């Protein structure tokens, strides 16, 4: 007698949300916001350094924790929280620039600077920078005066970068414990350390006097760097209190950095990290931390976003 | 759904209709039984695997760091970075909210559309050899035997064969 | 709209229809006389107050000032945030004028889709009893009194009762 | 005979855009963008402080129209034009970052840092800081040198953050009207104070010399700031020219602040402020400021977007 | 699309219709013709460059340089400025591509629809004088000649004058 | 017999993408991306400003190459490659954010600042400055000590923005070559530079030394400004070492500046603008370059999408 059409249901359904209402009830549905964590670093492919007690800085002035870090090469950098990027306390001017440029120079390839020297000494030490014995920071040099409280002839010392990309170029100041102890090393009077690059003028006064004992040292080494471009010149006029550099870098190529506290896995594939490991996915979106890197699905503050990928459940 | 058929003037869908998403389930004079219409299944599936194929895909656009969990950056500079994070943030909330909810709208009144354009084809097919009961059933006045209705799902049904008898049977 | 109902083959709306926003106005042997089809209102109410309650609510989302209309932060740092800000204002503009545009439209061819749904309604409650106008209208052989034109509006007509007599009347 | 169906409709309808069209007319719309601002700030149930006269940064140095703030607590912190920071002419080194920080803090609480001094004075005053005649920062001590041109002793003070939470240092440098009258209060030779934290090493040399009389006086205090983190020790190695802080802060919570130039009112209530006052609305989207704060609808330049909240209007 | 006629029960467009988008192709006791349905095809237009008037415009947001091609800026507010444009580049070209895909969806099933709408205005006004053959064609039993077309064409086919005949013709 | 309904085809059609669709095809469809570029700077009915050879910040100080600039007046302003902001050697300190405040200042109009002297010389000129042999910047001054190695006195100079918007103001710092020629020109000691503005505070020590030979010439001058509101006075205090400013300079109105390296064209059009040319558009979108400024289409990074103006095409 008849014939009926109809279509197909289910007794479970997913509930999902639309423009007109929330929670209509479909056949099937899939999931747009990830939310699975994998807690590694998923490094297969991908050529990998982990800097472990070495701090990024580091690796361009050479303190003993860095000293198999010195000419790295990476796709991938990453950095750990019991990393440091000194021996003999101090710190860098521009700190974090530096480490953004760092982060993803594919590493770094070092080049001595050719500075020799006369009337002073070259090979200043400390008990805080450790290979066998008292050393200091391997890319750089502690010019001192010759004998103690004698005067620091005003130096001139250039360099020129030949190669075909910019130079990366660091120097130190010494702050030392007391305006007695200045003296002492580099001789009386005010001490003045300037540089000139075409893009960059600056000067750079000591400041001797009493820092809390880090490492059991109360004295400071300020760290500062230019980005010394092909063919361009840079000079260093100094009284004094001046750590020179040894050697320059230049950057390799193409890189990531990260921050994280999980272990390398090279079974594991990934190109979104954060601290916390990797996430793997296709989603178009993820709720797991919004300062996650790399090539990622987009952060949103919904945990779930459920896309119908059926019609809606009519049962009996 | 905007085509008024399912949860519409279909009363509700078929737990038994495993075979696929749209189907026929007649009555004659041998039986009952049932059965699955693939091209209508077949848009519905194809179109609904066309939006996911198109947005389960991530981007190519690499983002590196621009502040630090180890050694805060200077405050000025990272609250503008957090500040800038953050509405980011509240962009891509709302695009993803208003993507689903769009999506599927669409989608259910896709499904909608389809069921509608099943039925349309059918009754065309029958012509003045049937009616419109009202909850998605035609009642038929000549006598469909299973050969008959198999005819009818097939797209072959002759409807001036039992032209004749049907219209005398009004 | 899309269903071709409302601005479509039915004329024009009805000002004295302040009962609801779909419904019937018939004419007997008895006179003219109006009613509101309060179902096909309600889905229609209800899927629109649905996007309203969705869209009418503020984010829990805290912001914080970056700059100083007191005292003018430094120029540099002042003006990429001025361009940051500049950057959300052009897409939150965007956004709201998508989203109203697009929200428009479906709620305008939601509103026309309800209407054609409750004709078809109709037209498949009285079967072969009556015959399509064109102008929204259905045009009644048999003797339809108050009485009868109650039955339809309650989706209680019974069509065999009449049948015989409007297959005649033809 | 017959049975017609129909819609309703109205003489005045308002119209809408959509996709395809401009200016449809529609039976019912509403309002998307929100143009009602309440020309106060609306407070019901929040701790507040208006700051009024006194500056944010001077509740922690604290000048004499800041002497009822300086261990404020808050939910809400409002900032006034006719406020200021200072007593004697001066300002902050970073000074945004302070508020900002100083903004959300909930407001602080106090603690005496435990300096105490031998060989020099402590008690320096001035005619622009009034407080039955001349007085100071009531949080600094301004040291000198015992009597007129005495040589200031280098000096060496320390503090230990013991709490569990970071404390705000903060220090002046004061410039004098003159090279005599800095040695005059100090004694002659050049003055060096430094300060040295985990992650901080600065160093300030004073500069003295001719300003424009503000508040009658030419004579500048530089106001600088650390975040001392917890168990870190921050030493102060001077020669003189040095305003020494006599309390550290404590941040107590979290807070918001705003800048405003209308009434508190305790009978409204809000989430979103801008300087004319507040935004209470349910909108989405608003179009009064795009500077204002807390919890709001996206700003956006439209001045109004009606959404359709019925079927399209179609008269006689 | 979703109305089902275009790509639908219409088995495929009609080339040689240059005179507009939709319309007629009749056969007769005189032979075959074809015209243009000006209604349904200017409906169509009008919403399509509504859609673009709307869409093809610029703004008159103004936007300045943050930084700078011949003198490189400070590195760390050269990142975070790189990071803020990468971020509005990944919505915008998120915005386009959602955009002109789901305008798209519309346009496909906005066309499909009104040329069901004129599918459906003709059915109405021919009643039961015509039957739907299924194929997007109406088989007519009454005699109309070249003049009879015309006036279906016109909206003034009076059904009334030969229901008497066709209805014998069954 | 019959009459049957149909639609419209199309041999060629053009593919296009939907949400459930990649390439269906329609009848006609249009770009929405915009890739056309004008390889000029399209400059009708602005008054345009194209620098050439000076550099923006030269426009303040004016070397030699911005004599015919120093009072510019502007819709539009445009940097070239070639431009250089100094004549002898040397650069600004907080460069861009000056470069960005004078990109739509609308140009510049320029005032005396009425500075006079006694007991020094003010002439002072070098062979990297060329007018008609050895000057110097046309708005500054080269203060110096009457004769060789004798006592630069310290001076106290002031001045007050008499006008209704606020003053840029601009100083030099000259270092010499050496600690010796530094002596000579402003006599032996620590020379001591001031600046104190309302809500600025500043000092500044000079630092001799050898930088490389730029120019043939191995000195440098460190500029320096501050916008000095209506109404407020400005105080230089100085032992020597100092470039002062004669003029001040106020600005015009409004502006927009960009960097190209195309050529200006008047019969041409546009306010959309990068350093390849000019986008003329009214599409929504364009793929040409992500740093475009003015009035610009959206940059996306896809080449193209096509929006459809047809129905689906399904021929024969
Ligand atoms: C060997 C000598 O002449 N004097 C010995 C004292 O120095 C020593 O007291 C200890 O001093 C320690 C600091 O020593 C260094 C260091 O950094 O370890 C030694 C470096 O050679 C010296 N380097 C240079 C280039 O001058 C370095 C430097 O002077 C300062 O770091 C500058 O601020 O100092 C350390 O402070 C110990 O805690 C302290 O006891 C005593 C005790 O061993 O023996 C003396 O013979
Ligand atoms: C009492 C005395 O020995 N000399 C008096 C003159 O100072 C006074 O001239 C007036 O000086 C005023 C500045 O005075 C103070 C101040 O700030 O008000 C007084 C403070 O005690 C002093 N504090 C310290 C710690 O040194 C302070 C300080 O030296 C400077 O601010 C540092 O720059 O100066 C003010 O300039 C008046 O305008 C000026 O007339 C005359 C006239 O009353 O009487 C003398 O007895
Ligand atoms: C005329 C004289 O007394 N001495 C002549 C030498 O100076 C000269 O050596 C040349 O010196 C050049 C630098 O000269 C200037 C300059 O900038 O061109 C000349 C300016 O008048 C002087 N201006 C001032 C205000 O002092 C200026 C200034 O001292 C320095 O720039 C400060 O750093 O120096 C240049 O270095 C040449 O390369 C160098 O050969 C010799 C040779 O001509 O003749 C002497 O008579
Ligand atoms: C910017 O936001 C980050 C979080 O995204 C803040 O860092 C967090 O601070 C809280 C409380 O101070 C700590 O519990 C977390 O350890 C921090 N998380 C991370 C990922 O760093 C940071 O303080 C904010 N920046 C500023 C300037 O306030
Ligand atoms: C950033 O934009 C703000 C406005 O949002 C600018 O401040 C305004 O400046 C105009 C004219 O200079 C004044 O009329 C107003 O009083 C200011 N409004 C506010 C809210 O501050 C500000 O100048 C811009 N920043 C920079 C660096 O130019
Ligand atoms: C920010 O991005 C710009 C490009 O948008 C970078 O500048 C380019 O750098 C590459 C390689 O270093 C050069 O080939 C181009 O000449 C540069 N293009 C432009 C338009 O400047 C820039 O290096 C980035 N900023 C930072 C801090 O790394
Ligand atoms: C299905 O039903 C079970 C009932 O036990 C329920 O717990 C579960 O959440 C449901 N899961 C679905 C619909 O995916
Ligand atoms: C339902 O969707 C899920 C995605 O979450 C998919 O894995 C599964 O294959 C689907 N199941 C059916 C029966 O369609
Ligand atoms: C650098 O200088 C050398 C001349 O020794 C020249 O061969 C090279 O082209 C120069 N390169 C650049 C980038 O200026
Ligand atoms: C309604 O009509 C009046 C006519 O005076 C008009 O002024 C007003 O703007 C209209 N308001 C609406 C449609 O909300
Ligand atoms: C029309 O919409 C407004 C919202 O602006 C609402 O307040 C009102 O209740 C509605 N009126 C009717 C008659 O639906
Ligand atoms: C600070 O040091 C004390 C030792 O006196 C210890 O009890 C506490 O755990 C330390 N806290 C932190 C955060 O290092
Ligand atoms: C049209 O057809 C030609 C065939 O030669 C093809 O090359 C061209 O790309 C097509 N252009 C269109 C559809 O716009
Ligand atoms: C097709 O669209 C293009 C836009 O790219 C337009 O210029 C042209 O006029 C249209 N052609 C037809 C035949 O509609
Ligand atoms: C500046 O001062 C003069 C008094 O000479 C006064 O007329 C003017 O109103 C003042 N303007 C401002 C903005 O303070």
């Amino acid at each position: 007698d008849k014939i009926c059409l109809g279509h197909h249901a289910v007794s479970n359904g997913t509930k999902v949300n639309t423009l007109t209402e929330r929670g209509v009830e479909v056949v099937n549905a899939t999931e747009t916001v990830e939310r699975t964590n994998i807690p590694r670093i998923c490094s297969k492919g991908k050529r990998t350094v982990d800097l472990g007690q070495c701090g990024l800085l580091g690796t361009i002035t050479g303190p003993p924790q860095c000293d198999q870090f010195l000419e790295f090469s990476a796709d991938l950098i990453i950095e750990r929280r019991e990393g440091s990027d000194v021996c003999y306390p101090g710190k860098f001017v521009n700190e974090e620039a530096l480490r953004q440029i760092l982060r993803e120079s594919g590493g770094i390839d070092k080049e001595a600077m050719g500075f020799t020297y006369s009337g002073i000494r070259t090979n200043g030490a400390t008990s805080a920078c450790r290979r066998s014995g008292s050393s200091f920071y391997a890319e750089m040099k502690w010019l001192l005066s010759n004998t103690d409280n004698a005067a620091f002839p005003q130096m001139t010392k250039s360099y020129k970068n030949t190669r075909k990309s910019p130079a990366l170029i660091v120097w130190g100041i010494h702050h030392s414990v007391s305006t007695a102890e200045q003296t002492k090393l580099y001789g009386s009077g005010n001490k003045l350390v300037t540089v000139g690059s075409s893009n960059y003028q600056q000067s750079f006064v000591p400041s001797p006097g009493a820092r809390p004992q880090v490492n059991g040292l109360s004295g400071r080494i300020d760290f500062h760097w230019l980005m010394l471009n092909p063919n361009d010149t840079v000079t260093f006029s100094f009284n004094g209190a001046f750590i020179a550099p040894d050697r320059a870098s230049f950057l390799r190529g193409k890189s990531m950095g990260i921050q994280s506290g999980v272990q390398v896995d090279a079974n594991c594939e990934g190109d979104c990290y954060h601290s916390g490991g990797t996430i793997i996915s296709n989603l178009p979106f993820q709720n797991i931390d919004s300062r996650a890197v790399g090539k990622c699905p987009r952060y949103v503050k919904q945990r779930s976003l459920l896309l119908a990928t059926g019609m809606k459940n009519v049962p009996e | 759904g905007l085509f008024g058929a399912i949860a519409g003037f279909i009363e509700n869908g078929w737990e038994g209709l495993i075979d696929g998403w749209y189907g026929f389930r007649h009555q004659n004079a041998q039986g009952e039984g049932t059965a699955a219409d693939y091209k209508s299944t077949q848009s519905a599936i194809d179109q609904i695997t066309g939006k996911l194929n198109r947005l389960i895909e991530k981007t190519n656009q690499q983002f590196e760091l621009i502040d630090n969990e180890f050694n805060e950056v200077e405050k000025q500079i990272g609250n503008v970075i957090n500040w800038t994070r953050d509405s980011i943030t509240e962009v891509w909330s709302y695009n993803a909210e208003l993507l689903v909810a769009m999506e599927n709208q669409h989608t259910i009144d896709l499904a909608d559309s389809e069921m509608d354009k099943l039925y349309e084809r059918v009754k065309r097919q029958l012509r003045e050899n049937a009616e419109e009961d009202g909850t998605g059933c035609f009642e038929i006045f000549h006598k469909c035997d299973d050969d008959c209705m198999a005819s009818i799902r097939n797209n072959t049904y002759d409807h001036s064969k039992y032209r004749e008898e049907a219209m005398q049977n009004r």
